[PDB]
């Protein structure tokens, strides 16, 4: 970025000094964030394993180790969504389990913990023609079920006790 | 944008989304109706409008001696909405607004 | 000293998060199954393309 | 300020459970007190009836579906030619096993006889596109003959 | 750093005693498990011994009388002596080890001579 | 108090999508996978398809 003669900060988002000016060299350089996310766990049930496989959040898998230890470079395969830590990668596809994100899934199979691209169904084609048609022979009736909720438990709470306790004063106040 | 806010990716990737509605579109297109209760079955389209034209109080003889007509007209009807949607930039007015 | 505030906002926000996903799958994932139409595109006239 | 948010977001929820309850009471009206035509309204599968049974804080459902079992391959004809005459199958599909022609309806295969009670005739054999030739049978000349 | 280095493996005629000996940067201690894998070639990977935290010692069937897997708490590593080595005992010995997460190290080709 | 604004107009915002969504279901359901008899509800006049 071109400063002009006069300038010395930089804020092109108006809350946030951009770019500086260092006085004893008059070049300017750029600030930039020390990059941050947030701390996610994957997780089998908790009596069915301990293996856990931990994600963070839109970073690069360079900074993770200087970011409980990261314990060297094993398995750290990267994704869109961040780094993932503990899964490998398998190049066969199954439906989801744990949805992590941007089409990943993972679960735990009999180094626990699984991770694959989404399988989005089984595939088939159509025998299609222009005069053949298909007709059931046979039947069969089927029950399934569906839930749905109606009321939430009716609930009311006081006023002045929960906000000012038996007190004289503090009702006084509040008024 | 960098105080704390982050944007998570959809689950749902487009591509996987566009195949979604390619595979209804062929399932409409070469199985009628029938795949949206069991197994899909094939039939033919020119069999199968008639149907529809059954479901509406039309009898299928109409359909039946008209055919070159209908298909013109569809295919025109296409056309019209593909220039259509390239042609007002308002259309989408609300996916722009959310 | 202001309690868990922070907490009851996240927990919003991803049950916003979460909402988001579920309302895409329902609208969407309505076929147990891939279709593909077959190379052929005689339709009596009809045009798909 | 810890009472004004728990109060907006039990509205919220509220808003919400109502709209729920108002699903559940339309499915109640249609689905059971009746027959449905709405596909996937009443559960996957063509609707046949429905019972409604109580539950803590909702309703559960079970409801009755019809599904097609397995199906069997046909070699299918738009119309029948049978005198310069076209003839249309007054409801179903005109199929054959190879070798003759039956008439059957949509979803339950069991052929049938062509003859002039299923069908109606309607124009010549020169439009319709596909039209097969074949003899379709009259349930009066025997009754003549005798 | 290698957080799971092996060392001991070469070549030795049947019958000879041999030890072993992978170390871990990380305390052998909260690790929770120690365990010795060896494939042979043409053939699948195979468990050898295992020492959990506890300090519970289990030992394959074709392991029993000979090998004795132990860990010293003096320099972080666990211990594995072989004797009286016989030909089909010849693989590729790799130790193994699971705090939360899969670990494991490269090396130690035994062969034995016969 | 900021922060408060934003999360409530979120999830008002979130309710009302999910409203949307929940119709966009609806007529994907019946309008697509059949054929409806409801007037105006998949266009206007008959529907075919
Ligand atoms: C239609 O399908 C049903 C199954 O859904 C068949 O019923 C079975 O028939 C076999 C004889 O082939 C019996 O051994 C079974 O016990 C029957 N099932 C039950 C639950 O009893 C029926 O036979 C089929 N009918 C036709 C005409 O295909
Ligand atoms: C279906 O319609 C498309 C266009 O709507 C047809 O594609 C055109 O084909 C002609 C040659 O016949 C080209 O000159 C045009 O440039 C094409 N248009 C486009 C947009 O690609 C297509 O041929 C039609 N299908 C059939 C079977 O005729
Ligand atoms: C196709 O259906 C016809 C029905 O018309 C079958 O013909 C009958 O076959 C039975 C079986 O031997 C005979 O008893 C009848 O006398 C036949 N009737 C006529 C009018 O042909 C025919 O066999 C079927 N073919 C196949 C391959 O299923
Ligand atoms: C201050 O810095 C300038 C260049 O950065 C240098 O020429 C000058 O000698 C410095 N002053 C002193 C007292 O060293
Ligand atoms: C314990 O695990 C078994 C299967 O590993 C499972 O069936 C059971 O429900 C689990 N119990 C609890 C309390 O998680
Ligand atoms: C991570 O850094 C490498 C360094 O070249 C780069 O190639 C890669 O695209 C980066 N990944 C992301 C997600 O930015
Ligand atoms: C998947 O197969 C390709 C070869 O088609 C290979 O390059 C890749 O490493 C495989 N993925 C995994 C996780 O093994
Ligand atoms: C039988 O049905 C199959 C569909 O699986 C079709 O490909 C085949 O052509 C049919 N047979 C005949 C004789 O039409
Ligand atoms: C069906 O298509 C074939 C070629 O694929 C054609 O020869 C035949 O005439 C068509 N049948 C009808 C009824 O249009
Ligand atoms: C069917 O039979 C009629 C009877 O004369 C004949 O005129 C016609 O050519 C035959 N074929 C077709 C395709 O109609
Ligand atoms: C922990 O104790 C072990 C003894 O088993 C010793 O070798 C190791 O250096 C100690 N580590 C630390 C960090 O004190």
């Amino acid at each position: 970025k071109k400063f002009l003669p006069f300038q010395q900060f930089g804020r092109d988002i108006a809350d946030t000094t951009d770019a500086v000016r260092d006085p004893q060299t008059l070049e300017i350089l750029d600030i930039t964030p020390c990059s941050f996310g947030g701390v996610s766990v994957i997780t089998p049930g908790t009596n069915t394993s301990n293996q856990v496989a931990v994600l963070y959040q839109g970073v690069n898998c360079t900074e993770v180790p200087v970011a409980r230890v990261y314990s060297t470079g094993s398995n750290v395969f990267q994704t869109r969504a961040g780094c993932l830590i503990g899964a490998e990668h398998v190049n066969n596809s199954y439906e989801c389990d744990i949805p992590i994100g941007a089409g990943i899934c993972a679960s735990y199979q009999t180094q626990s913990i699984i991770a694959y691209t989404m399988s989005l169904g089984a595939e088939n084609s159509v025998a299609y023609s222009n005069n053949s048609i298909a007709i059931p022979t046979n039947f069969t009736i089927s029950v399934t079920t569906e839930i749905l909720p109606v009321s939430m438990t009716k609930t009311s709470v006081d006023c002045t006790m929960y906000i000012c306790g038996d007190s004289t004063e503090c009702s006084n106040l509040l008024l | 944008k960098f105080n704390g806010l982050t944007v998570l990716p959809p689950l749902l990737t487009d591509e996987m989304i566009a195949q979604y509605t390619s595979a209804l579109l062929a399932g409409t297109i070469t199985s009628g109706w029938t795949f949206g209760a069991g197994p899909a079955l094939q039939i033919p389209f020119p069999m199968q409008m008639a149907y529809r034209f059954n479901g509406i109080g039309v009898t299928q003889n109409v359909l039946y001696e008209n055919q070159k007509l209908i298909a013109n007209q569809f295919n025109s009807a296409i056309g019209k909405i593909q220039d259509s949607l390239s042609s007002t930039p308002s259309a989408l007015g609300k996916l722009q607004d959310v | 000293q202001y309690g868990s505030f922070c907490t009851q906002l996240n927990r919003a926000l991803t049950g916003i998060a979460v909402e988001q996903d579920k309302n895409t799958q329902e609208v969407f994932a309505q076929v147990k199954q891939i279709y593909k139409t077959p190379p052929i595109k005689d339709f009596g006239g009809f045009n798909f393309s | 300020q810890s009472l004004q948010t728990y109060v907006t977001q039990q509205l919220i929820r509220a808003a919400e459970i109502r709209a729920s309850a108002n699903l559940a009471a339309t499915k109640m009206s249609e689905c059971v007190l009746g027959q449905s035509k709405r596909v996937d309204f009443c559960g996957k599968g063509y609707h046949l009836m429905s019972f409604p049974q109580s539950a803590p804080h909702g309703v559960v459902f079970l409801h009755v579906t019809y599904v097609p079992a397995q199906e069997k391959n046909f070699t299918t004809a738009p119309a029948i030619c049978h005198d310069g005459k076209a003839h249309f199958p007054r409801e179903g599909v005109f199929v054959s096993n190879g070798t003759h022609w039956f008439v059957t309806q949509r979803n339950f295969y069991e052929p049938q006889i062509i003859t002039t009670d299923n069908t109606f005739v309607s124009g010549n054999c020169d439009v319709v596109i596909g039209i097969v030739n074949n003899t379709v049978y009259d349930p009066l000349q025997p009754e003549l003959d005798s | 750093q290698v957080q799971l280095q092996e060392s001991g493996g070469g070549l030795v005629q049947a019958g000879g005693s041999l030890r072993l000996s992978c170390a871990a940067s990380e305390s052998i201690f909260r690790m929770e498990l120690m365990e010795w894998y060896h494939q042979a070639p043409g053939k699948q990977r195979e468990l050898v011994a295992t020492i959990n935290r506890c300090g519970s010692t289990n030992y394959s069937d074709s392991v029993k009388g000979r090998f004795i897997i132990s860990s010293d708490n003096a320099k972080n590593s666990v211990y594995l002596q072989m004797n009286s080595l016989k030909d089909e005992d010849t693989a590729v010995y790799s130790c193994h080890a699971r705090t939360w997460t899969s670990y494991w190290g490269r090396g130690t080709q035994v062969t034995v001579s016969s």
